[PDB]
DNA sequence: GTTGTAT
DNA sequence: GATCATACAAC
DNA sequence: GATCATACAACGT
DNA sequence: ACGTTGTAT
């Protein structure tokens, strides 16, 4: 088996607790809300095949942002750097570092928000990744949890439950992103007023 | 590789997660309740301060104490947010009627932030006590906290119309709210007017409630927008600064501004004015020196050639703002764009429920005490026989049963008789109990009468509201023009 | 300008302010009191947790609440300092015997910080309860808090020698303390030893207290430094990583670091080693993997063939923190002044403090028992002459005259009479008297016992020994740090 | 007075361009900065925050001294210049007041600031420009601060006067010097514990 | 940009 | 402690 | 929430 | 001259 040998320069982000493997068909990358969950993930993850990337705060909604703002933001930049895929006119899916990208947002509502933003980013600027079926979402039973709990409940493949993100139709998808995330407020308010049970 | 895997449609998870976040932000974060005019963080701060015993009579407690208790018990979020809220509830230029009284640096009008929590202490304001009046008399429904090991009020009694009085803001998901502050007395007059004549209109209401009363003061231009606002829930009004052009000892002009509009920074206006000055837009000005003290408020001097033109420019450049009424509040779980009448009616009904619930609590308490007192009176009337029964008994159970059989008592009465101190077996003690009992009878009669008559409840509301108006209301700060 | 302008000489104000800050840091921030081995912040976190009711039995409470209370009531500094202190006393690799149980991200050995206070909750560890045991029996003095509206303990009871056992550090002004952690059972054995044979030499003490026992373990080189330290308070010893040489399935040597020294970061060692390797200042290294799992430490340095793993190992011991030094500077506050203490002096201080605590406790219990017995006598007389009592009461208008006549008649005190007047009617049953009698007799026995204990120092000493033995029985560890020559 | 319109991040300046009346208050942290600035009479009084414990220059290298941003901010505000530019006749404030917190850490910061001033702003202290405020500090209303320690017609101030410069240099070399032992001896001698 | 509850 | 990005809606 | 500079002693590199 | 340790600004 081929493994890393330390020593390497790599030039990967200052965060990112990378794994000890080099096989982009066994390794995983957990996107994590803050270093509060970052520590728990990093210290109890089987550091042979599981990497941890802390995204800080609410990631930029690309639908409501200029491309000049997108290419400027360093969080998305760090994510793309961690994937080593490339941006837009350089996006090579057959040159990724992880074929299993787990979205491990917090279990609160703001976590759902971050998950949403991340999904927009992934569908709008990492589309082949979702198309190839690399994007997974963790389904917990995070900073308020121990190492052993985090692992034994959510990260151990022998006892964890995960979801593969698979698109149905690209039309309905694009429309949904254009509604929930697009700058158009009124249709979104209509959606929330017609599809919410208080 | 996983053992147990499941498929997840993109649009599905997107929809579910988004609806979750949106709903949670609308009905539990960004918007206030129409009844008490509070959003979760503020309500939790007021209640947290209540349980902490930082009432206006008691001395202050450090901000870290309050923030700590509030986060640990009720508000499952960060320190900075809670403390920011508390600070905003203690600034004269933010809240028209401050709900928090604090010591130490709590920020200035000029954008300066508050000092750290380890330097500032705080307690409730005198008027916030009205928000918390008779909370301990089952006037308000409670719920388990996030940890489900504490309990917190869903709403507050709010004995003054906090929503209209202190206003609201702002941004949520798919919607936002904006309500200006109002003079206490006028809002109370409006409530009383709605209670007296239900067939009232918007104009009639505007007779005693001219418009917004901003903590900074200043002026409002026009009234049509105000009427459209109070009538429809959404409108637009223009705001301008309160100024005066004095005369120097050199014999020149001197345009001095004394009152800046709502949510307007004098410092930022200074910076922007200078920025516009080094761009040949505003000529004539000699020097712009901010001369505000801790006793009051900003001098802008001009030269020969024109002060009126220059000030008109200084107003048409930035000094002049647009308030957009979008009175949106949570009502019965769902959010709504409410008129003036709807807010007023909601608050009135809430007040009726509070007063009625309180009266019921007092009723029950009084009646129970009366029952026990009947028991005790019987006991003192048959002291020797009672003590005979008690002594003859071996265990307190058969004693209780024997007392209940002999003197025809309830379990509560017999229990109270058994739990009687010896020192209350004196002579003058019986009479005192009799007096307390009679007073209790009168009380119960009065409360039952109150519960049998809605008119009395309404009158109680009006009286107490009038007392709040007398105790706390300020003179009008904002002058309305046309 | 001004009006009232005083004049200050530079050297004067300098010396004054500096003496101020210095003394403040020395006596109330940087150095621990020898008796309980605690700094003000840790003592305030423990006492604050006690008053919070987050004892071992009771469930956890949010960290921000604990720190909020500690700050507001006792510790007038940053929230960050308090939370950091607590988090530190919750870490097994930082505290030889943790004084705090935590939940959630409380940090890692790799140097990762703890989670924000709005995620983590905490409480007392089962052993800290011994640090606080019998706090409510006047075993310890109290003083006003900074706000002068609360009260705090000057020192804690500390029913285990926390200073030596947990160690201390460090930096003051003009001084700096450094004490290594020790094994519980061993330190207790040394304490009992000194208690029994007071003419014991340092060697005799080392026969049961061989030396430091660090939370991570590792190895110690040079026991001479240990003896010199225990005899003087100052001394230097060597610490080396517990390592072993393996063989890959491919046939070449492999260095396996399993235990790192005290206060040494694994990750920092990894980085230092990498920087040393990609600089050719160290040669022969094939790989550097960190294989530590949440059940053990495994730091792997794989060597190429035709290269000695021993040379690489010793070069790592020389160039990296895989081998470091420890400088015993056993310094602690005693009698309000900073002192450099020998082992025997520290042990003596602890034993004295312990005697004070035990004697105080016994006195408290005696006073309480005697009071309750007095009141019980009153109640006995009343419950005997109930008719007469009730008659005197009924024939009384004021309560003052009732009390006065009860006292005058039954020859009682004011307290007793007040107790009689406060009697519930249900206490006049037939089966109530006998219970009070039994309780009274038991109280007599107890008072006799406690009086005997206060009369004899030997019984105090013995009690200390036995309770120490129980603490050790309940909490002691197996040794981790191997001492070798 | 000035005229504004002209081109540190902190430093709430005054209004009068007169280094004979104007005063610079060195206050610690934006927590004290808020109150001090809120009640300060913005004509002849400006405030300068000193975030964190200032660098001990008696133990630091010139490379690190010139690097420190706080010292650079104090020298920028004072408008004196540094080293071979220390033009005392170009100072911007007639009174450099040390207004540290009323705790021991505040006294420490007072010592540090006094070392900085004595060592690298010697003409300023040698000409009676340096003062020490006398509070009875973020735990204070702006009106409280103004009425107590910032009002000229009231308040008490200490004028930092230097006697024997040899004694000064000695004490500075002893307390804030590189050597630790004399500091330990001084602590052992001039301190009453119990 | 800025407003205020949030990560 | 101070200082940094950003979601969200509405000028 | 994450990072950033500093006092202070003592040792190291 | 730097780093590194733990309570502080
Ligand atoms: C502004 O001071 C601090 C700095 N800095 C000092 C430097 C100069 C100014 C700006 N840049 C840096 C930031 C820092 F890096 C950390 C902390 C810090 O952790 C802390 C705390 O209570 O935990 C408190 N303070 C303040 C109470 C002193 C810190
Ligand atoms: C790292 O997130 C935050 C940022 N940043 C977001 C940026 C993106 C990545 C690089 N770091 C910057 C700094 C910020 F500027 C402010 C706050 C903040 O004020 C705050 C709070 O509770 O008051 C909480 N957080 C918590 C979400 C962690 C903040
Ligand atoms: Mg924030
Ligand atoms: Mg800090």
């Amino acid at each position: 088996k081929h493994m890393k040998s330390g020593l390497e320069i790599s030039n990967l982000p200052g965060k990112l607790a990378d794994c000890s493997s080099n096989n982009p068909a066994e390794t995983e990358l957990f996107i994590v809300e803050g270093d509060s969950a970052g520590g728990s993930a990093k210290s109890g993850r089987n550091r042979e095949f599981q990497a941890i990337l802390p995204i800080r705060g609410k990631i930029l909604n690309v639908e409501k942002a200029s491309m000049d703002k997108i290419l400027a933001n360093e969080e998305i930049r760090s994510l793309f750097t961690a994937m080593g895929t490339g941006f837009g006119a350089e996006f090579d899916v057959s040159k990724a570092r992880y074929q299993k990208l787990v979205l491990m947002t917090d279990a609160d509502v703001d976590g759902a928000h971050i998950r949403t933003l991340l999904l927009t980013l992934i569908y709008r600027y990492m589309k082949p990744i979702l198309e190839a079926g690399y994007v997974y979402i963790a389904q917990p039973p995070l900073g308020e949890m121990d190492d052993h709990q985090l692992w034994e409940t959510t990260m151990d493949p022998e006892h964890r439950l995960m979801a593969r993100v698979s698109v149905d139709d690209a039309a309905e998808a694009d429309k949904i992103f254009d509604m929930l995330m697009g700058d158009r407020v009124e249709p979104r308010r209509e959606f929330i007023e017609e599809n919410a049970v208080y | 590789q996983d053992k147990n895997l499941v498929n997840v449609n993109l649009t599905k998870e997107m929809k579910a997660s988004f609806i979750d976040y949106a709903m949670s932000v609308i009905v539990a974060r960004a918007l206030p309740d129409v009844r008490d005019g509070l959003k979760p963080v503020h309500r939790r701060i007021l209640y947290g301060m209540n349980e902490l015993g930082v009432t206006p009579d008691k001395p202050h407690k450090k901000s870290a104490r309050i923030t700590g208790d509030v986060m640990g018990k009720y508000h499952p979020h960060g320190d900075s947010s809670i403390y920011e809220a508390m600070v905003r509830m203690a600034q004269w230029w933010s809240y028209r009627y401050m709900l928090v009284d604090g010591h130490g640096n709590f920020g200035s009008m000029d954008g300066d932030s508050a000092a750290a929590q380890r330097y500032t202490e705080a307690r409730m304001s005198k008027i916030a006590l009205e928000m918390l009046r008779d909370i301990n008399k089952n006037t308000v429904d409670f719920v388990d906290n996030y940890d489900a090991n504490e309990r917190e009020p869903l709403v507050l009694p709010a004995r003054f119309p906090n929503l209209l009085v202190n206003g609201a803001t702002g941004i949520a998901v798919g919607m936002a709210t904006n309500i200006p502050p109002h003079n206490l007395g006028e809002t109370i007059d409006a409530v009383k007017l709605v209670m007296d004549n239900p067939e009232v209109t918007t104009k009639d209401l505007m007779e005693v409630l001219p418009g917004p009363d901003f903590p900074t003061g200043a002026l409002v231009m026009g009234k049509s927008g105000i009427h459209k606002a109070y009538e429809t829930g959404k409108g637009s009004i223009v705001l301008r600064s309160r100024t005066e052009i004095e005369t120097t000892k050199t014999g020149r002009e001197r345009i001095v501004v004394t009152e800046f509009p709502y949510m307007v920074n004098k410092t930022k206006v200074h910076e922007h004015i200078v920025r516009l000055v080094q761009e040949k837009r505003i000529e004539g000005i000699t020097a712009v020196r901010d001369e505000s003290n801790r006793e009051g408020v900003f001098v802008i001097e001009v030269k020969r050639d024109s002060a009126n033109v220059i000030l008109n420019n200084l107003f048409k450049m930035t000094m002049q703002t647009n308030f957009g009424f979008n009175m949106l509040a949570i009502q019965n779980g769902i959010p709504k764009i409410l008129s003036l009448r709807q807010i007023l009616d909601a608050y009135i009904e809430h007040q009726k429920e509070v007063v009625v619930r309180r009266t019921r609590f007092d009723k029950e308490k009084a009646e129970a005490r009366a029952h026990i007192l009947e028991g005790l009176l019987i006991a003192l009337d048959h002291i020797d026989e009672v003590i005979r029964i008690i002594r003859a008994s071996e265990t307190d159970a058969e004693a209780q049963a024997e007392l209940m059989s002999k003197f025809k008592l309830s379990e509560r009465q017999s229990q109270a008789i058994l739990d009687m101190r010896l020192r209350r077996l004196t002579g003058l003690e019986r009479d005192k109990i009799q007096s307390e009992y009679d007073d209790l009878l009168a009380l119960i009669a009065d409360l039952a009468d109150i519960l049998a008559k809605p008119e009395r409840v309404s009158q109680i509301i009006k009286d107490e509201l009038d007392e709040v108006k007398r105790k706390f209301s300020d003179k009008r700060r904002t002058e309305l023009m046309v």
